[PDB]
RNA sequence: GGACCUGGCGGUGCUUCAUCCCUCUAGAGGAGCCUGUUCUGUAAUCGAUAAACCCCGAUCAACCUCACCACCUCUUGCUCAGCCUAUAUACCGCCAUCUUCAGCAAACCCUGAUGAAGGCUACAAAGUAAGCGCAAGUACCCACGUAAAGACGUUAGGUCAAGGUGUAGCCCAUGAGGUGGCAAGAAAUGGGCUACAUUUUCUACCCCAGAAAACUACGAUAGCCCUUAUGAAACUUAAGGGUCGAAGGUGGAUUUAGC
């Protein structure tokens, strides 16, 4: 890499500066005295101290890009939270008084749920524990893998992954499946976990 | 083409072989080889087949006073003058093939005995001009290491000595033999016995010791009776500087512990000065040559001991039996005695 | 040889002598700068070696300062600690523990501990690494004790500045701004910043939101802003040219960081500084080598 | 391994020069060119024409000189000129070396059709920088 | 390394006699915690395991440790951390089991490539239609016929 | 035969590692084509050819190049001749490989009783002043990174066809010149390109568009035909247009590359 090993990763947080000194701790004092004197990376191209950035979703559109085209992933991104939000207004509109407060129509609460839903506890050939990153990466790749299936014909990927996603966010879908099917095999071999 | 042409080091470079690894490996038999020669060993600027004679390079510039011109050379004498050159090229090679033999050691293909000139100079005015070295042994010794297995290496024993009780020995190991030989003889150099000599010929009394496997008998003996003793005992004898001994080794005959144990033996042995201060009294020496006259060869230099020394009549000594049955004649043997080459 | 070493000297006063006059000055103030910049443009060489550059220096700087024999004609040693081998670092380690018995008997910001090569040339002789670590643990509880001054200035001898790294201006109306440049790959941009404005940005004398027509162009224009709380009360003008659309949102978001940092407060332009919106990114693209695809993937290793 | 222009170490005895010593990766860095000429720049031209003078000039002035080099030629050449600069041992009497110089200059001069100057700088020996 | 298997085999004793002794703790003695290894670098140390009493025997062990870090400290008092780890047999099979108790499950041969040859004899049809070693230490040497000869 | 030393080896112990395995991305292995090799064929090169051959010598073959073949011709010949004739297992020259290494070799010193051999402890116990390499320095945009560098040694590694050269061989021919000619696929295999599309295709634009979207789709840089460029010579090479719309539907073990 062209940065030393002394520079260090910036930190894009906006109340983690604006926060009083008096709350902070001795060691957070220490910590701030030395990150003054420490060399500190570029802020990359892609994340920013907007209060709309995700990075939960901008992970996602890096896992969608397709040889380093993150116009076209952006686009398709944007395009799903769109149709989400817009099928959720649909249902909304559609619902009576009762429902409506059981109906969400934040398309990244939604999104979040969905990859909640979709991340497997367990995985493995011998069972075993899986840890957070491993989950989230799992969920996200099981996402974007079914939506690339070729059992979807000619339909646009903002309308698929937004079907997946409504899908995941009720407990349901191939996503779903595919995680259950995941559990239960772990649990068949579990006899072979002494290895 | 002229372009194509290279240096002369670099033909000599390419047509030798010198490098390679047929050089290192020698799997390809090079009895009909070729050797490096100098070309321009000989050569004048500005002698060619056209035999001219360029003012100022090859020819005086100026003669008689005046600048000379250019002049061509008959053919007659530029014939003569090239006759010249191959015969003088051929003497120069004559001169190089001819050479000088050497001495040959204990036998002619062993490096034993064979002389080493002396040790090499010291950095500061620290010459040994009157040491001469010796070799006692030459082995191949063959190592096996993990890459190259069976390595070959020379590991040589060489004493030197100045002839006047000065000597020492020294091992040296190399991968080449000249290079062992040099190890050795500058670390010898540096590790000199001083081996006490009786009138400067002889040891002073009778020594048998034993070193590891090899036992070490020597014997005094008076001018005139040379060295009988094992050829590398006579070469270290020689280097130490006595003339008269006997020596029987028997046991295991392994050149450095035969070499060690001599040059201990030597050193720890007790002159006559140093027994006439231990004992407090005059060493009398008697000879049959000399009648019954008494000659002192060594009186102490403290007090002198009135009490006579005890004369048992049977004194508790461990004899030998092989000088025993020399001395009874029963020591029948076909390899005594033997008449020998001077030492 | 010393006697050498006087010889050099002669001859080195000699020479500067001769360089004043060929040059023109005057040889009793003729220093050391003068001598190397007219044996620079006397003698050019393109060499990037500078030290195989010609050099006329004096010649306790040319010669090694490992001096000559250490010993008179006696050839008695003049140091005390000279069968140690190591006569200069024993001795500094021993002025060291002398120190550290003185302290005794009494009672990290912007430097950096020289090197080991550095502290081989202070001594002019070779030490090993656990030798340096083992004066360096010593240099360290000198300074952890209550070092006073003098100790200070003996640690200062080793100790080495560590690298670490805004105009206001006003234009023919009085408007106070600020002007800065920045770099991103091949994009070069410069920005101006007024300290007064309504949060209009001309790229290139055209509107962003018409140059950048990719939202994330605009998102890294806005991160500087917004970091300090300043969108919509900042005016910019700024001109990029080279690169494409990301290298160039890039050069003008760190040239307009850059100038903002000539208005909001110091500890904003530490925070921006924290955050990365001052950093000049280093990373460029890498040259593609010879035998291999790119700059880093090889040709495919073929089947066996 | 690399081979080209480099003397390998053999036993620690054997002298290089300067040159001899460097690698070709130190040519610009440690180690100036033995021949300059606007040839190779940007835009000019006849390159290969001053190649293959330089060329011959080497072998022809190592051949008339045997022995006498202590050293490769430097061929400057400015407009017109062409200085061969060589560093000689001090073998033979003065009176070949000047027979030589002026050969040397008459004969390159009407062969290249350019004013060839000769210059030797003689040392004692051949300088050793090292020894490999 | 063997100083080292005997710094271990000390530390395990040890730490076996604190267990067993009532003095250190009235948890501790009433625990009865058995020690299976003890091994040091920091120390680790490894006991045998009975779920609710292995969870409180856990517990009371980490809270315990600086008391018998300093303990240790009076004997060896220059003892690193000691490091206890809970030994379930296969501690990744009880953690699997306790999340697939937690988890989700929803609605409920001749050995040759006969292949291979088969198509290189179809290929072949198609384009159809000792000695001595001498001995190391016996090879001649003419160094000293040189050397003698000038 | 006894004891020991060094190495090799152990279905040898222990400890710690790496991309060795898993994890990540995109590929190869299926299709067509380009090219290379192999085989066959032909009157018709050579060399490389396990990693370290296989878009390799070539940064390049229609004639030339060319060293191949057939036929014809010349004999002091372009050369104070010549040979691309044999030998890379005689070599120089230039490199591959470990090396994505850190050690190597001299010169000493010391230990083992002066045996083969051995020479480390940092609160240090016999190793070491120099040389080579790493390192440092330098190039590129930094101090990072990438280049470059990378010793000794390993594979008689590659090249006698870059050139030079040892030895051996040819001299009315194994030399020199001219005309004409190969170069096909029944195939196998290596690498690459283009694809099998909807994150796609076409157009505009260079990222706020409109259409296409399975037998008139996606998909040839292939075939066929006709021009054009270069050339003395083009169904041979290249470019363009027309025509044709093929195989193929994300491809098994296995395998490549990346931080
Ligand atoms: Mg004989």
């Amino acid at each position: 890499s062209r940065y030393s090993p002394e520079f260090k990763d910036p930190l894009i947080d906006k109340e983690y500066y604006r926060k009083p000194v008096e709350e902070l701790t001795e060691e957070e004092k220490y910590v701030r005295e030395l990150k003054k004197t420490q060399l500190i990376k570029a802020a990359p191209a892609g994340k920013t101290s907007s209060v709309f950035e995700d990075p939960v979703i901008s992970k996602f559109t890096n896992m969608m890009m397709i040889g380093g085209n993150k116009v076209l992933a952006r686009s398709l991104m944007i395009q799903t939270l769109e149709a989400v939000k817009r099928k959720q207004f649909e249902k909304y509109h559609a619902a009576s008084a009762e429902e409506q407060a059981t109906i969400e129509r934040n398309p990244y609460t939604i999104f979040h749920q969905a990859l909640k839903n979709c991340e497997p506890m367990i995985g493995l050939q011998v069972p075993v524990p899986l840890p957070d990153r491993r989950r989230r990466f799992l969920a996200m790749k099981w996402m974007i893998t079914e939506c690339r299936d070729k059992k979807h014909q000619r339909t646009l990927m903002p309308e698929k992954l937004s079907h997946k996603l409504l899908e995941a966010f009720h407990n349901q879908g191939p996503v779903i499946k595919r995680k259950h099917d995941l559990h239960k095999m772990a649990e068949a071999n579990r006899a072979l976990a002494h290895y | 083409s002229f372009f194509t042409k290279l240096t002369a080091d670099e033909l000599w470079k390419g047509a030798l072989a010198e490098t390679g690894a047929g050089a290192k490996k020698g799997r390809g038999k090079r009895t009909k080889k070729k050797k490096r020669k100098d070309l321009n060993r000989g050569q004048i600027i500005g002698e060619g087949r056209y035999g001219f004679l360029w003012p100022g390079l090859n020819v005086p510039l100026m003669k008689n006073g005046a600048v000379q011109t250019i002049a061509q050379r008959s053919k007659e004498e530029q014939e003569k003058v090239e006759a010249d050159m191959i015969q003088q090229r051929e003497e120069w090679d004559r001169k190089k093939k001819m050479k000088v033999k050497r001495e040959r050691g204990w036998s002619g293909n062993s490096w034993g005995g064979i002389s080493l000139g002396p040790p090499d100079p010291g950095p500061c005015g620290e010459t040994y001009e009157d040491f001469d070295t010796r070799i006692l042994e030459v082995r191949n010794v063959f190592t096996m290491t993990a890459k190259e297995g069976r390595k070959k290496s020379i590991r040589v024993l060489v004493a030197v000595g100045n002839g006047k009780g000065a000597a020492g020995f020294s091992i040296g190991k190399a991968t080449d033999r000249m290079d062992a030989f040099r190890k050795a003889k500058n670390r010898a150099v540096h590790h000199l016995h001083y081996i006490e000599r009786y009138e400067d010929h002889t040891i002073f009394h009778d020594i048998s010791l034993r070193f590891k496997r090899t036992h070490i008998k020597m014997k005094k003996q008076p001018k005139g009776y040379g060295l009988r003793c094992h050829r590398a005992i006579i070469t270290i004898c020689r280097l130490i500087g006595i003339k008269d001994m006997y020596a029987k080794v028997s046991g295991s005959i392994n050149m450095l512990s035969l070499t060690q144990g001599l040059f201990r033996g030597l050193s720890r042995q007790e002159t006559h000065q140093q027994l006439a201060d231990k004992k407090g009294l005059h060493v009398v020496e008697i000879r049959e040559e000399c009648g019954p006259l008494p000659i002192v060869v060594a009186s102490p230099r403290g007090p002198l001991r009135k009490d006579p020394e005890p004369e048992d009549e049977v004194p508790d000594v461990k004899l030998d039996w092989e000088d025993v049955k020399t001395a009874q004649g029963m020591k029948r043997s076909v390899w005594s005695n033997l008449k020998r080459a001077a030492t | 040889t010393e006697d050498f070493i006087k010889k050099q000297i002669e001859e080195f006063n000699i020479g500067k002598r001769h360089l004043a006059n060929m040059m023109g000055e005057d040889p009793e103030t003729f220093t050391q700068e003068d001598i190397d910049r007219a044996i620079a443009y006397l003698f050019p060489s393109g060499l990037f070696e500078k030290r195989a550059r010609p050099v006329m220096k004096h010649p306790e700087q040319i010669f090694p300062r490992q001096r000559a024999i250490q010993w008179g004609e006696d050839g008695r040693p003049f140091h005390y600690l000279f069968y140690t081998g190591k006569q200069s670092y024993y001795s500094l380690m021993h002025d060291v523990y002398g120190m550290l018995l003185n302290l005794e008997k009494h009672q990290v910001i912007g430097s950096r501990w020289l090197i080991k090569e550095e502290l081989e040339e202070m001594l002019v002789e070779k030490l090993s690494d656990l030798d340096y670590m083992q004066f360096i643990r010593l240099l360290e509880k000198l300074l952890t004790s209550q070092c006073g001054a003098a100790e200070e200035e003996f640690v200062q001898r080793f100790r080495r500045s560590v690298t670490l790294e805004e105009p206001v201006q006003y234009d023919e109306q009085g408007m106070a701004f600020s002007k800065s440049e920045g770099k991103r790959k091949t994009a070069k941009a410069e920005a101006i910043v007024y300290k007064h404005g309504s949060g209009r940005i001309k790229v290139n004398g055209i509107d962003y939101q018409l140059y950048f027509p990719i939202t994330q162009d605009r998102e890294q224009l806005m991160f500087p802003f917004h970091f300090v709380d300043r969108l919509g009360k900042h005016d910019v003008t700024c001109t990029v040219s080279g690169g494409g659309r990301s290298a160039q949102a890039g050069a003008i978001r760190l040239a307009m960081a850059k100038a903002l940092c000539s208005f909001v407060t110091e500890d904003e332009v530490e925070w921006m500084r924290q955050a990365g919106l001052l950093t000049t990114d280093p990373r460029v693209r890498e040259r593609k080598k010879p035998g291999q695809e790119g700059a880093r993937r090889k040709f495919t290793w073929k089947k066996r | 391994k690399n081979r080209a222009a480099r003397v390998r170490v053999s036993k620690g005895d054997k002298p290089v020069t300067y040159e001899e010593a460097h690698a070709p990766h130190y040519i610009a860095h440690r180690k100036g060119w033995l021949s300059l000429h606007t040839g190779n720049l940007d835009g000019e031209d006849h390159a290969a024409e001053r190649t293959v003078e330089d060329v011959f000039l080497r072998k022809f002035m190592w051949g008339t000189f045997p022995g006498c080099l202590a050293d490769q030629l430097v061929l400057k050449r400015r407009g017109n000129q062409l200085e061969i600069c060589a560093v000689v041992l001090r073998q033979l009497s003065p009176h070949k070396y000047y027979f030589l110089v002026g050969y040397s200059e008459t004969l390159l001069s009407y062969f290249y059709k350019c004013p060839v100057r000769l210059h030797l700088q003689t040392v004692p020996s051949k300088v050793v920088y090292k020894y490999l | 390394h063997a100083r080292l298997r005997a710094l271990n085999g000390l530390l395990y004793k040890a730490l076996t006699d604190l267990l067993c002794t009532p003095e250190v703790s009235q948890e501790l003695y009433d625990l009865n915690v058995e020690l299976s290894k003890v091994s040091l670098t920091a120390c680790r140390a490894y006991w045998k395991t009975t779920a609710e009493q292995n969870a409180h025997m856990e517990a009371v062990l980490q809270r315990s440790a600086a008391h018998m870090r300093h303990l240790l400290m009076s004997q060896l008092r220059n003892v690193p951390p000691i490091v206890f780890v809970q030994d379930k047999g296969n501690a990744a099979l009880a953690e699997l089991d306790q999340l697939l108790a937690v988890a989700d499950f929803g609605p409920r041969l001749c050995g040759i490539d006969h292949e291979a040859l088969n198509k290189q004899i179809m290929e072949y049809k198609r384009r159809k239609d000792g000695r001595k070693r001498a001995k190391p230490r016996l090879e001649q040497d003419s160094s000293l016929k040189s050397y003698l000869s000038g």
